[PDB]
RNA sequence: CGGCUUUUCCGGAGUGUAAAAAGCUCCGGGAAUAAGGGCUGGGCAAGGCCGGUGGCAGCCGCCGCGGUAAUACCGGCGGCCCGAGUGGUGGCCACUAUUAUUGGGCCUAAAGCGGCCGUAGCCGGGCCCGUAAGUCCCUGGCGAAAUCCCACGGCUCAACCGUGGG
């Protein structure tokens, strides 16, 4: 049974990006997924990223540049404050500001570095770098 | 509560590196014990485990911390003037054996071997700042490193000591 | 002293660049001619397509 | 400098080149090592590489890292062999690996010292700690893993001076290759120095894989080769 | 399959688990039932005090081979009787019948017998208030 | 020789306090007498009345360190001041 | 071989005692005038020769040496480490990702229940409206002192103590 969407998301971009596919699709294309793809993309590790209206659930349909060394989603959504991100960032990124971390915070789901800039806690949701 | 020392022991004591290493270090400056090449070792590792807390942390405190860290490192005289958090990472050790007391009034030229200026030391010859100290493993300050002279009422204040002008000669050789 | 900062090739069928021990492949472009196709050891082995730069020209 | 240059004259008049790298290096076409590692060639003459890196030459730039005394039974003896596990690489981001096996130690101990020539890797160097961020090639640029055997060693860069946190072997491993500091964590069975070795040059080499963007470049100084 | 438990509010399966299996480790288990300290002849004295009733020769463990001396000694401390080495060369001489000796433990392996010495748990320090060591050297003097 | 870095008057109590330096380089620790009678000099004070608490020998210093009272009125020591200190200053035998 | 200092010893003076005591600090006479413990085959790598014992005596944290030239026993010589300390024994932590939340395994090395159903527990499809309990931010009272860390100041420096911050 599909218990999270988020997470096989992740996976499967990693698991195309290894192999070196151009197109990846989403399946079960849900609002946060949407919010996540969002992110990156604003930094760059993906290009233009569409959905498409399946009358299932929608797919999400994303094209690689071959620049995502690893994603995958912080599964017990940890809530964090503002000072305890180092703690949480040294554990998922393989350096210093290596790679993003993402929030769902009071104002959204949006990127943790900008959360750093707004001072905003909020909960882990996911890694990429 | 019970204190603690002040100095870490090494973590294997027969390791041919450090050995040797910490051989040459004794031998070039003349500690009585390693025990004071380890005291002043763990001070060198408390001043860059300060900094790097420092270097990860934002806030008014760590700021003020900072900056205090900075004025003491200035005043031991172990950085210039226009230092930043990141050299401190590059100290050796050498920096701080050379501001120790027995190494300033040595190259001070009040000994001819820095051995004697040990001896001078202990026996209360060297007054720092009009005040005798009979530690030759205290650290000089910057400021007090050129109030360093011979204490006044010991013999080496009279200028025809017979050590004296063989000090001199030795200097002057 | 002058910083000797070469270009890391980059695999034009992926974008990665190309490790130095790596089984890559760089050729004139077959069609074009003008283009110089670099071509890693995993896009080669899995004989993904790659596609010209140039004029636009496709081959496994 | 000088004298290495003298050694590069010396073996320029006596190695006539025979693989197809050798003339571009023996006609002056190629001048940087790199330039051999770029295009994706190959090399079979070590006689190449000192050409353009002669501080392969220098004595404390070759580390011998283990002896071992293998023992091929036979019906009428233990015949035994050496193995040599060796590492030649310049204190400038260029390293190589190798094992020699020789009747005898000093065979053995050549045979290894062509073969890490003939291993020789590119490097990348940078500051990637959570605490120094000075913008030089102190440590590794990022944390990186290599594996081999049961041996997984994740190299995680660390702050300046603080000197290189490993087992003795990557130790002189990584003294070679021009790093100074680094954080090990390894895992499985480090007594078996080859895999060890092994490993921590898988983790070295992995080190150029990963995918990078320009302004990452620019934030830890990352240094590719020669510093 | 993934470790479980993994969600958000599953302390108690995760606190259960860790405490169901740390019983299974064999130092903790030790450390909590407290079993030496209800084993121990000593009762948790590394040094203690005895009478030694005779003297013994035991084997050397095989390949190896001698006739290592030692003393059992009847424990002033509860009684019990326990075997002591005698270290040094020579030092069985020094030792006599109803000496007060002082044994300390031998440093085998989980605090067992040493070397090839089998069943062997202690060596025997001092005897009456004067210690081995200097005996064998003969430094000093047994009263 | 003396130098007097504070003189407090205690209003209340009606006695002024007297902390001060004393130089002797290269000379043994001075008696009390001694030191009495040269701060008696220069503040014109009545040497029954006046009492020396202690005469603190800093360590590899040449300056002393040292604190005495100056009452006012004979009956104020004897009602205030501690028996012993004017038998080690000998008002009292 | 020559020259020199004063660690100690003697005397005085201060504090000192509410009393000596501390010999605490200053000055004076005067002298080269307090040093061991362990190891010396490898794991410890730190260190190589001589004589005795000869499957005995024995050593050994483990691996191991002794069955006659013993670099491993004993003794001498020499060497290495630490040092007013240095070894032996017992307990806790690390070593140890051999307790694994970070971060262990379960085909053949210890470990998948023989299988299936299902209660509790745990984990759960997408979109929108609502509450704002958890959550995140701000903010008031509170969490004794000492002890922790830092800068400054007092005891010659330090240890210790005061001031200010966290």
């Amino acid at each position: 049974t599909l218990l999270d969407p988020l997470a096989n998301a992740l996976s499967h971009i990693t698991n195309s990006e290894r192999v070196g596919k151009r197109e990846v699709y989403i399946k079960p294309a849900s609002k946060l997924i949407g919010e996540v793809l969002r992110v990156m993309q604003k930094y760059g590790y993906i290009g233009e990223f569409e959905f498409i209206d399946d009358g299932r659930a929608g797919v999400y349909r994303v094209q690689l540049l071959g620049r995502i060394n690893k994603a995958g989603a912080i599964k017990p959504r940890f809530p964090v404050k503002v000072s305890e991100f180092e703690k949480w960032e040294k554990r998922f990124l393989p350096a210093f500001e290596f790679g993003i971390l993402i929030v769902s915070t009071s104002q959204g789901v949006m990127s943790h570095k900008e959360a750093i800039e707004k001072g905003i806690g909020g909960r882990l949701i996911a890694y990429v770098y | 509560k019970r204190q603690r020392k002040k100095y870490e022991t090494p973590p294997h004591p027969w390791i041919k590196e450090r050995l040797d290493r910490e051989r040459v270090l004794m031998d070039k400056y003349e500690l009585k014990n390693k025990k004071e090449l380890w005291k002043h070792e763990t001070q060198l590792k408390n001043f860059r485990r300060r900094a790097r807390r420092l270097l990860a942390a934002r806030g008014k405190q760590a700021e003020i911390e900072r900056e205090q860290l900075l004025a003491r490192l200035k005043r031991l005289g172990l950085l210039p003037e226009d230092a930043v958090l990141d050299d401190v990472l590059s100290l050796t050790i050498e920096d701080i054996l050379e501001r120790r007391l027995q190494t300033i009034v040595y190259k001070k030229g009040l000994a001819r071997t820095m051995r004697q200026a040990r001896q001078l030391i202990v026996h209360g010859h060297i007054e720092v700042n009009g005040q005798i100290i009979r530690s030759p493993s205290y650290l000089v300050l910057k400021e007090e490193e050129d109030t360093i002279t011979y204490a006044r009422t010991s013999p080496f204040a009279n200028p025809q000591h017979p050590e004296r002008m063989m000090i001199e000669k030795a200097k002057q050789g | 002293m002058v910083e000797m900062k070469f270009e890391i090739p980059v695999c034009t069928s992926c974008g990665r660049e190309i490790t130095p021990r790596e089984h890559a492949t760089h050729f004139i472009c077959p069609n074009c001619g003008e283009a110089v196709i670099w071509r890693c050891e995993s896009c080669r082995v899995l004989a993904k397509p790659y596609k010209c730069p140039n004029c636009g020209w496709e081959g496994p | 400098s000088q004298e290495w240059k003298e050694y590069a004259k010396r073996v320029l008049d006596e190695w006539e080149p025979k693989t197809k790298l050798g003339m571009m290096v023996k006609e002056g076409q190629i001048t940087d090592i790199h330039e051999i590692f770029r295009r994706g060639y190959q090399i079979k003459e070590p006689e190449i590489i000192d050409v353009l890196l002669p501080e392969v030459n220098a004595r404390e730039n070759q580390e011998v890292l283990d002896i071992a005394l293998t023992v091929r039974m036979t019906d009428s003896g233990r015949r035994v062999r050496f193995r040599v596990l060796a590492a030649v690489g310049n204190r400038d981001g260029y390293v190589g690996l190798g094992i020699g096996h020789g009747k005898e130690v000093g065979i053995a101990i050549r045979k290894a010292i062509n073969y890490a020539k003939l291993n020789i890797i590119e490097i990348k160097r940078g500051c990637g700690s959570w605490e120094c961020r000075c913008r030089r090639p102190h440590s590794v640029p990022f944390a990186v893993e290599g594996k081999e055997g049961s041996v997984r060693v994740r190299l995680i860069p660390g702050p300046r001076g603080l000197g290189l946190v490993i087992g003795d072997v990557g130790k002189k491993i990584l003294r070679l290759a021009g790093v100074q500091d680094v954080w090990s964590q390894t895992f499985g069975e480090t007594r078996t120095t080859v895999n060890f070795a092994k490993a921590v040059f898988n983790a070295l080499y992995n080190t150029n894989r990963v995918a990078i963007s320009p302004e990452m470049i620019e934030r830890y100084g990352i240094v590719v080769g020669r510093a | 399959g993934k470790k479980a438990p993994n969600g958000e509010f599953a302390g108690r399966k995760l606190k259960l688990k860790r405490k169901k299996f740390r019983w299974s480790d064999i130092r903790y288990k030790r450390r909590v039932l407290r079993l030496k300290e209800k084993s121990d002849p000593l009762e948790g004295a590394p040094q203690a005090r005895g009478i030694v009733l005779e003297k013994i020769a035991v084997e050397a463990k095989q390949p190896n081979s001698g006739m290592r001396k030692a003393v059992r000694v009847q424990l002033i401390k509860n009684g019990k009787v326990v075997t002591a080495f005698c270290p040094g060369d020579g030092a069985i001489k020094f030792i006599d019948e109803h000496d007060e000796v002082i044994i300390e433990g031998i440093g085998g392996p989980k605090g067992g017998s040493m070397g090839d010495i089998p069943g062997i748990r202690y060596k025997v320090v001092k005897v009456n208030r004067v210690s081995l060591k200097e005996l064998v050297k003969g430094r000093k003097e047994k009263p | 020789e003396i130098r007097i870095k504070e003189i407090k008057e205690n209003k209340l109590i009606g006695r002024k306090e007297i902390y001060f330096e004393i130089y002797h380089p290269g000379e043994p620790t001075p008696s009390r007498k001694d030191v009495k009678g040269k701060l008696v000099a220069m503040l014109d004070l009545n040497p029954e009345t006046t009492v020396i608490q202690y005469i603190r020998s800093y360590f590899g210093s040449y300056i002393s360190k040292g604190y005495a009272k100056a009452y006012d009125s004979k009956e104020r020591m004897l009602y205030i001041e501690p028996e012993y200190i004017l038998i080690r200053d000998g008002l009292i035998e």
